[PDB]
């Protein structure tokens, strides 16, 4: 089970970026997809999760609108899109695997990706 | 050759029995055909001797 | 006597991969150091298992 | 004069040995051959002999 | 392991043969049930998996 993500990128403030996440070795529709970030120098912050069957996202507080979750089935690659980037968005985003149990999710993060480091600076 | 308790005598690639279970002592015995070979005759000819 | 179970979450099942499982002995014949072909009911490799 | 392949030789077996399982009890053939009543064709009886 | 089917290969020995002659079209499994003082209620709800 491998979780490879896109490479690092540098971008001026005010633009929009997209981060992909490729999964392999396991049935994608069986498990849900969770996202997590880590600003350099602090802990983990969770913005929400997206179901892999119906494709519905569920954002947390403070991440509505700017953050867009989208999936697909044939290519089977998760995407993370952020719009209107500013200086505080400089972090590394990690994909978190969570098995689908229902409307209430557990706290078992079994597999993670290598992360995608973004940096917003002038 | 240890035998699993479900299985009876085995076989080879020539569809011949090679190992068998004894029906009384429940032990494994190998089966090998005994000695055989070709017969060739040396003769100096019917004229000489 | 029969009783129906309540307070259980009715959920659809999931799928996973069967990595070369389901192989059983086809006959009661001992074989050693031989590649033997067979034609019988088997679990296909890398199949979806509920 | 020369070589000639004539026939083949083999070790004749000295005796014969018969291996049978230790069993003495007899099968009840008269139970099913001299039964009081027989089941119908659509509801045929199945009995185990072992 | 923790929560997944393991990766590997195995050969399954036969266990028993059951001559029954019946017709099978559907099947279901049997699961256990735990009842204790942490599961109050009747027999339909006072249980844990
Ligand atoms: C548990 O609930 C089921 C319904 O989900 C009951 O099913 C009965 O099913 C038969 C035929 O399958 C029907 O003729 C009956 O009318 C059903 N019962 C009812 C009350 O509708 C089942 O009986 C329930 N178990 C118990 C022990 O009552
Ligand atoms: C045997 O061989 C000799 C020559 O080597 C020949 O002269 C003779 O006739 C032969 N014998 C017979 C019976 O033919
Ligand atoms: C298993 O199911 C998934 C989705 O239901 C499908 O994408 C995949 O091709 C299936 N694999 C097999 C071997 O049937
Ligand atoms: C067994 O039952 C099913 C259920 O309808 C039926 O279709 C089938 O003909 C029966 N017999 C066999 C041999 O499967």
């Amino acid at each position: 089970v491998q979780l490879v993500q896109s490479g690092s990128e540098l971008k001026k403030p005010g633009a929009s970026v997209k981060v992909s996440c490729k999964a392999s070795g396991y049935t994608f529709t069986s498990y849900a997809m969770n996202w997590v970030r880590q600003a350099p120098g602090q802990g983990l912050e969770w913005m929400g999760w997206i179901n892999t069957n119906t494709g519905n996202p569920t954002y947390a507080q403070g991440f509505t609108g700017r953050f867009v979750f989208s999936l697909d089935t044939s290519v089977s690659t998760a995407y993370l899109q952020i719009s209107s980037l500013k200086t505080e968005d400089t972090a590394v985003y990690y994909c978190a695997r969570e098995l689908w149990f229902g409307e209430l999710l557990s706290g078992d993060f079994d597999y993670w990706g290598q992360g995608t480091l973004v940096t917003v600076s002038s | 050759k240890k035998f699993l308790p479900f299985q009876q005598f085995g076989r080879d690639i020539a569809d011949t029995t090679d190992a068998v279970r004894d029906p009384q002592t429940l032990e494994i015995l190998d089966i090998t055909p005994c000695s055989f070979g070709g017969v060739s005759v040396i003769t100096p000819g019917t004229n000489t001797s | 006597q029969c009783v129906n179970l309540t307070t259980r979450t009715q959920l659809p099942p999931a799928y996973t991969n069967s990595f070369t499982r389901g192989v059983y002995y086809p006959d009661k014949v001992f074989r050693s150091s031989v590649l033997h072909s067979t034609q019988d009911l088997f679990l296909p490799f890398f199949s979806n298992v509920t | 004069k020369g070589i000639y392949q004539t026939s083949n030789f083999r070790v004749q077996p000295t005796e014969s040995i018969v291996r049978f399982p230790n069993i003495t009890n007899l099968c009840p053939f008269g139970e099913v051959f001299n039964a009081t009543r027989f089941a119908s064709v659509y509801a045929w009886n199945r009995k185990r002999i072992s | 392991l923790v929560r997944d089917l393991p990766q590997g290969f195995s050969a399954l020995e036969p266990l028993v043969d059951l001559p029954i002659g019946i017709n099978i079209t559907r099947f279901q499994t049997l699961l256990a049930l735990h009842r204790s003082y942490l599961t109050p209620g009747d027999s339909s709800s006072g249980w844990t998996a």
